[PDB]
C-alpha cells in the first residue's frame, strides 16, 4: 500500500470587504410560546432588550444558552426539590 | 474578523399563495 495519484478540490469566495451586517446574539432573555412556535429573547450586538427581539428555535443556534437559563429561571419559580 | 457562530436575522420563510 503506497500513496499514488493524489486528488485535491476547494472552493472559496472571493471577498475582501468588510462592514455592518450580520448581528452576534450575546444571551438569552426570555421565552415565550405563540401560535404553536416556541421563541427566546436574544440580545444582538448593539441592540438592547429596548428593542424586545425575539428569535425562533430553528433560528436558535446556541441551546447552552437556554440549558444554563433554566437553572436560574427554575429558582426564581416555587417549585420542589428532586434527584 | 470573524470567528464565532454568527448569522443575519430571520432566514427560512417561504412565500406561499394562501
Amino acid at each position: 500500500g503506497s500513496h499514488m495519484g493524489k486528488k485535491t478540490k476547494r472552493t472559496a469566495d472571493s471577498s475582501s470587504s468588510e462592514d455592518e451586517e450580520e448581528y452576534v446574539v450575546e444571551k438569552v432573555l426570555d421565552r415565550r410560546m405563540v401560535k404553536g412556535q416556541v421563541e427566546y429573547l436574544l440580545k444582538w450586538k448593539g441592540f438592547s432588550e429596548e428593542h424586545n427581539t425575539w428569535e425562533p428555535e430553528k433560528n436558535l443556534d446556541c441551546p447552552e444558552l437556554i440549558s444554563e437559563f433554566m437553572k436560574k429561571y427554575k429558582k426564581m419559580k416555587e417549585g420542589e426539590n428532586n434527584k | 474578523a470573524r470567528t464565532k457562530q454568527t448569522a443575519r436575522k430571520s432566514t427560512g420563510g417561504k412565500a406561499p399563495r394562501y
